[PDB]
């Protein structure tokens, strides 16, 4: 309505503006490596340190930024309290650069660790699985505002 | 002009007051303490969670620098 | 495919017929013509032989 429309423009949602400031991008890059040679450290086979790694950050992400909704503090009304952190990042704009960069790191993380677990397929279907059910649908055009039982 | 104000030594003139590289030793020690835990939010936990970051890092450290001998 | 996009912003809901209704009650138009100036301007018809 108006009300809700001039609440959440009144104020800088300060539960998503955090992303476009100094060293986000790059912090996603680093908890990756980090992950990486934490399950190196373990000792397995390369394939399940692997397969480990994409499992943890995917889920992770999913978890972060799809499953809780609404803002960790008092903002407005209620302005924003049907909305997960995925659907209040520049507020409501589809298509920005973070949206972009956000989504295209699953593909390239899938894509680096696929010349490990190649040889199995049960590996290969499930970690396919997983990458395009958890971490490039929900983060879809078609998929925003979209709630179902 | 004097006023109801008492002040407090600076650690270098307590240091002075008080008077070989033990001292040294020490200061890179305490360095390297401070160095490491400012950095991890430990001032913002309680003991118990602490307490297992701390196990938890040591543990990370030494399977680390075994994996490297 | 995903990087070719172009940053669009959600679309809007249309009007209703109530809100419809309300906004043309409040537009009003003018008058077919000026009837502000015709008083000094009508010395002409009465000065036509
Ligand atoms: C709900 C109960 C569930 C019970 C299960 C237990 C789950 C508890 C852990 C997850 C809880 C998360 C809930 C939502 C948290 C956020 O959204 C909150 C509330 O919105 N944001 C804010 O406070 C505003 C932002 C605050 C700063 C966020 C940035 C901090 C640094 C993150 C940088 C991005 C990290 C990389 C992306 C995620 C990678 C995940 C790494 C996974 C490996 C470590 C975790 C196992």
């Amino acid at each position: 309505t108006f009300e809700d429309e001039n609440d959440q423009q009144m104020l800088p949602n300060m539960n998503a503006t955090w992303v476009d400031q100094r060293g986000a991008w790059l912090i996603h890059i680093v908890v990756i490596v980090l992950l990486r040679l934490f399950y190196s450290l373990f000792g397995s086979t390369p394939k399940w340190t692997w397969t480990l790694t994409n499992m943890t950050y995917i889920i992770g992400f999913y978890i972060m930024f799809h499953l809780v909704k609404g803002t960790p503090f008092d903002f407005n009304g209620g302005a924003y309290d049907n909305l997960t952190m995925w659907e209040q990042i520049n507020d409501e704009t589809l298509y920005t650069p973070t949206r972009k960069f956000l989504l295209i790191v699953p593909i390239v993380l899938f894509l680096i660790s696929n010349q490990y677990y190649r040889n199995d397929m049960t590996l290969f279907l499930s970690n396919l699985a997983v990458t395009v059910l958890i971490g490039v649908v929900p983060k879809l055009g078609i998929t925003h505002r979209l709630r179902i039982s | 002009h004097k006023s109801s104000m008492v002040y407090i030594p600076t650690t270098k003139e307590a240091k002075r007051r008080n008077g070989g590289i033990l001292n040294t030793i020490e200061e890179v020690v305490e360095k390297l303490y401070w160095t490491y835990y400012i950095h991890l939010p430990f001032y913002l936990m309680a003991s118990f969670d602490s307490f297992f970051l701390h196990v938890f890092f040591l543990t990370i450290f030494s399977l680390s620098f075994f994996g490297i001998l | 495919i995903l990087l070719t996009r172009k940053s669009y912003k959600p679309p809007k809901r249309p009007l209703t017929e109530q809100e419809i209704d309300e906004l043309c009650d409040e537009w009003v138009p003018e008058p077919l013509v000026d009837p502000s100036a015709t008083d000094e301007q009508s010395w002409r018809v009465a000065k036509t032989p």
